[PDB]
């Protein structure tokens, strides 16, 4: 179930983009570890 | 380009497992932007 | 020894009288050693007794009520000297503090030490609380040597005995959250032992807590609220005070402070209720923790916001033609919409002509148009293009409710 | 969007696509799946593709995976978008010259968005040609 | 990190202040009196500088026409416009932000 | 001693009689005592509904508010309840007092003493059942 | 079956009236919905007389209320529905305590008493 | 704020000059992200 997932991960993407826009912390609870340094990582990337 | 985040990607692959990959909370738009574009909306609803 | 601390609450009673205060001040400066160390050496000692309270439940009130006193004598004594100086300094020891590094001399007209003296001596003085301190000084702040020596000598008595009893309740404050998990165990699980020997200890009892109703215990433990002073966070959250400072509530992020601490006070006072009720030794202590868990998950839910929608789609444009109404009634309401007779015109320009304009300040660029008359632009303005009662901009629901309170909040005040 | 979108593997599924939404606009995207002008349009479509919905609906095809349409535009082959009612080609008259397909990106989700709207009512209408609101007349 | 301004520097600007003022031998401007003289004239001139933006435009969005129509209350009650505004002088402390 | 037993009776007295002022100002008395300390202003506000911002009210709640040593507010309220009604003697000697506490001066209230005093009023009745003259009267009850 | 430290419990005809009196003073403002504005009607001295819920769970929360009444001289009842006694208020959410507040120019001061001195008679 | 404040006491009624302290601090707004005022005074207010 696969693509579900990633249409969900694509949200999470946006919205922690979304969120350093507003300027307020991304702090997603059940998120796994690795993902979410991912996905810091994109947004520190995107910021630069 | 894409280097950077290979790593992190590797390391990903490596720890999660299938029930978590399950249970990723579906995400909640934590700068509440349904009720903003409702309300703009509403005040310029033309 | 036991005995002594219906006579330490008499003295303190007697005390209850209204400045001035002289010979009572000598009274009261009698009371003071006598009983006001005594009762210090009995608390350090521990194990005299634990019932105590509810004796120090009745006294606090009574203690409290007595450095009230103290303060407001001072403030009669220092205010021609000092006015603004209780104005901008709320708290009663604190005052007191002020007053004697004031009084102190030396280098005070310079510098001390003067504005370090303030940050270490007066503990509690900050930053902005000393900015002010010293505008007031700078301004109403009379520094001519004391109206007499006798009436530095007064006040510096009064500072020692005010003093004295602030150490005293802070003392018993001690003895309170030391005993509390005996005392009021739910509301130490509910809170931390800390901010519920402040709360109870401002209450008097258990009893008086309870008794006192959820809404007003957020602002227990406040710092006395001065204009001057900025006071929007954030958070939203007016009350700040003790509660406030707990894990509790500020484990959370800030937006949830303002609902959480209201969540919090309730519950705090139903725990305190709870308390009230049970005989001593049942610490049961199961319902407090029903309601942290509650908290938490109140907590939890105020945290995780909505989930993304489906992004609402636009509907298929059709192009329906399907209204044709009117009626009095419904063409008021679409008589706002409508363009007026008057803007009509207004969009109608002369042909040939250098066609009217108003220059507006902010922007010139406007152009009555054919609104005005050839002879009537000739000459000058017009009232009936200003014609319409039917859309003469009407506040809405919400403004219009605003506006009545406000009405309503000036007639209270006119009264 | 990959994951928003959906993507086409056949020319014969992409005209069962062309004909069998009756209802609804047809917007495909003819693209090679690495570019960044074709990427860029397809980042956009995603946003309009939720909004119009209800009115259009929007597709991609791997134009060197999927080689049966050069037929549309006699192999010029930029990373273009193409539009479909009733299996009706349908013509939407910018500066460009090309009234078949625009062959070029447009940023303003909202424009984008006008313009399916525009072509979604010719298509109503019967209209095989639309004016466009919007000129263009930059990005040939 | 606390306000910038340390206390000394504060002490040094305002006793500035303070000084000049006493030269200037200056009466402080007294709260609006619950009947001031150019009570009215000047609530006038406050709804104008308000107005000015719209005189302009032909149609209004939302917001604007809330303004606009406050406006006109005050206007048309002025009193009970100029006791609201004592109040909110006097009182309100928070605001909508 | 007793004033939990005096708080219930007062309470009893404004159960069956809610407007009689003076069982407002024996509430008003005893809040002051310190007691509650609390729930002050909003039984004053309370006192003042009941009794139509009654005479005696006003003057006891100034008498509070000195009790309190916030001067200016108690010489507002004696002002207030004078003005209510003037005739009403002990409210004139709280104001002297409120006056001699302050840097004030006396020469206002004497020109506008030309109005009656032991009327009514407690405090004065009593000064008269204990005489003939009236600022002899107010100076004895000053001191 | 209701708790037995909600005393006095009202009985059925008695309990209607005190719920009919309490719908009355909320339709005309004298009510006070909750165990917290009871508390404060407690404090003021504004309570006639106090309805608390014995179904009440965890009753505690109230079993304040009534030393207040007895120490402050104000009689009390619980009935035995907080649903009952909120929909009487005007509320759908479950009631707990409310408090008839006072007022001599009340239409229903009359009515308010007796049920007054019906609450009294419970209590002994 | 606490500087000006003091500053206009010397030329307001204090009244208007705390209410002018509150004004200069309130809880700003942009398209959902926050900040408050405690700092700095705010242009726009028509005092201002």
């Amino acid at each position: 179930i696969r693509q579900k997932k990633a249409r969900t991960i694509l949200q999470h993407l946006s919205e922690a983009w979304r969120c350093w826009k507003a300027n307020i912390p991304w702090d997603v609870p059940g998120m796994p570890a690795p993902i979410k340094k991912i996905i810091e990582r994109y947004i520190k990337s995107k910021a630069d | 380009g894409n280097v950077d985040l290979n790593k992190l990607t590797e390391e990903r692959e490596k720890l999660l497992q299938s029930q978590i990959d399950e249970n990723l909370a579906q995400l909640t738009k934590n700068a509440s932007n349904p009720i903003q574009v409702n309300k703009p909306n509403a005040a310029t609803d033309a | 020894p036991f005995e002594i601390l219906p006579e330490s609450i008499e003295l303190f009673r007697t005390l209850a009288l209204i400045s001035p205060d002289r010979l009572s001040l000598s009274e009261t400066a009698q009371i003071l050693p006598k009983i006001v160390d005594l009762k210090r050496i009995l608390q350090q000692q521990e194990i005299d007794f634990i019932k105590l309270l509810p004796f120090f439940n009745e006294i606090i009130p009574l203690i409290k009520s007595n450095i009230k006193l103290m303060h407001n004598f001072l403030i009669s004594l220092y205010s021609r000297r000092f006015p603004e100086l209780s104005s901008l300094i709320p708290s009663p020891l604190q005052y007191s503090k002020v007053i004697s590094i004031l009084e102190n001399e030396n280098y005070s007209k310079n510098e001390s030490d003067e504005l370090f003296f303030h940050l270490e001596n007066k503990a509690k003085l900050t930053r902005e609380q000393i900015l002010v301190l010293t505008m007031s000084m700078k301004t109403s702040f009379k520094n001519k040597e004391p109206l007499d020596i006798k009436t530095r000598t007064q006040i510096l008595e009064a500072n020692s005995i005010l003093e004295n009893l602030w150490k005293l309740q802070e003392d018993i404050g001690q003895y309170i959250a030391s005993k509390i998990s005996i005392i009021a165990p739910n509301v130490c699980f509910l809170v931390g032992p800390e901010i519920a020997a402040q709360l109870i200890a401002h209450a008097g009892g258990v009893l008086e807590f309870s008794r006192i109703p959820s809404c007003n215990i957020a602002s227990i433990g406040k710092n006395k609220h001065l204009s001057h002073e900025l006071h929007t966070l954030e958070s939203g959250v007016r009350q700040e005070g003790y509660l406030f400072a707990s894990d509790m509530i500020q484990k959370f992020p800030v937006s949830v402070h303002k609902q959480m601490l209201r969540m919090l006070c309730a519950k705090v006072s139903l725990a305190a209720r709870v308390d009230a009720g049970q005989k001593n030794g049942d610490r049961n202590t199961v319902l407090a923790h029903k309601w942290k868990a509650e908290l938490s998950k109140k907590a939890r839910k105020l945290s995780e916001a909505p989930s993304i929608s489906e992004t609402k789609a636009l509907p298929i444009p059709e192009d329906q033609p399907k209204k044709k109404r009117a009626g009095r009634k419904f063409r008021k309401y679409k008589e706002k919409f409508r363009l007026s007779h008057v803007r009509q015109l207004q969009n109608r320009m002369e042909f040939g002509k250098q066609e009217q304009t108003v220059l507006d300040s902010y922007g010139e660029e406007v152009g009555l148009g054919m609104s005005n008359t050839s002879l009537q632009q000739a000459v000058g303005a017009t009232s009936g293009s200003r014609r319409s009662a039917g859309n003469q901009a009407k506040l809405t629901k919400v403004m219009k409710h605003r506006i009545s309170e406000a009405n309503q909040q000036a007639d209270e005040f006119l009264i | 969007a990959s994951v928003l979108l959906p993507q086409l593997r056949t020319g014969w599924h992409v005209d069962q696509a062309i004909v069998t939404e009756t209802k609804r606009l047809v917007v495909i995207r003819f693209g090679r799946k690495n570019d960044r002008q074709c990427m860029i349009m397809d980042e956009l479509l995603s946003s309009i593709a939720e909004r119009v919905r209800n009115f259009a609906v929007i597709y991609l095809c791997d134009i060197d995976e999927v080689s049966d349409f050069d037929e549309m535009y006699e192999l010029t082959d930029p990373m273009t978008v193409m539009f479909f009612y009733h299996n009706k080609h349908m013509m939407c008259d910018f500066g460009t010259g090309n009234n078949n397909k625009l062959n070029f990106i447009v940023d303003d989700k909202q424009e984008m968005i006008d313009i399916l709207e525009t072509i979604f009512r010719g298509a109503r209408k019967n209209k095989g040609l639309v004016v466009s609101p919007y000129d263009y007349n930059h990005k040939r | 990190n606390g306000p910038e301004i340390t206390p000394e520097e504060a002490t040094t600007i305002f006793s500035v202040m303070v000084e000049w003022l006493e030269s200037r031998s200056f009466s402080p401007i007294p709260f609006p009196p619950l009947t001031y003289k150019n009570d009215t004239k000047i609530l006038v001139l406050a709804l104008e500088d308000l107005k000015d933006v719209y005189a302009s435009k032909v149609r209004l969005n939302a917001s604007e026409r809330e303004e606009l129509a406050l406006i006109e209350e005050a206007y048309d009650n002025p009193h009970d416009t100029l006791n609201r505004i004592k109040k909110y002088l006097l009182t309100q402390r928070v605001f909508k932000p | 001693g007793n004033l939990d037993q005096a708080e219930l009776l007062v309470t009893q007295a404004l159960q069956k009689f809610p407007s009689n002022a003076l069982l407002w100002v024996e509430q008003i008395k005893l809040f002051k005592h310190g007691n509650k300390s609390s729930l002050k202003k909003t039984i004053f506000q309370d006192a003042l509904r009941r009794t139509q911002n009654d005479h005696r009210v006003l003057l006891e709640i100034g008498v509070s508010f000195y009790a309190e040593a916030q001067y200016e507010t108690s010489l507002k309220w004696l002002e207030r309840a004078l003005k209510k009604c003037s005739r009403y003697g002990d409210t004139w000697v709280w104001l002297f007092r409120t006056y001699a506490r302050l840097g004030k001066d006396t020469v206002d209230l004497y020109n506008m003493f030309d109005q009656c005093e032991p009327t009514y009023g407690p405090e004065w009745i009593a000064a008269s059942k204990n005489c003939t003259p009236r600022e002899i009267l107010l100076r004895l009850m000053n001191d | 079956a209701p708790n037995p430290k909600a005393f006095p419990l009202a009985d059925a005809a008695l309990t209607q009236q005190i719920l009919d009196v309490v719908q009355q003073a909320a339709n005309l403002r004298q009510l006070k919905k909750g165990a917290n504005e009871a508390t404060k009607t407690l404090n003021r001295g504004i309570s006639e007389f106090i309805i608390m819920a014995a179904d009440c769970e965890p009753i505690e929360i109230l079993l304040h209320l009534p030393l207040l009444c007895e120490d402050k001289n104000v009689p009390y009842v619980f009935v035995p529905s907080r649903v009952a006694l909120g929909r009487a208020c005007g509320v759908s959410r479950p009631v707990i305590a409310a408090s008839i507040t006072t007022n001599d120019a009340s239409a229903i001061k009359t009515q308010i008493y007796a049920v007054k001195d019906k609450i009294e008679t419970l209590l002994i | 704020f606490t500087l000006l404040n003091r500053l206009l006491r010397l030329i307001v009624d204090p009244n208007i000059a705390d209410y002018i302290t509150a004004k200069n601090n309130v809880v700003i707004n942009f398209k959902d992200m926050s900040h408050v005022n405690k700092y700095g005074l705010i242009r726009g207010l028509k005092f201002a």
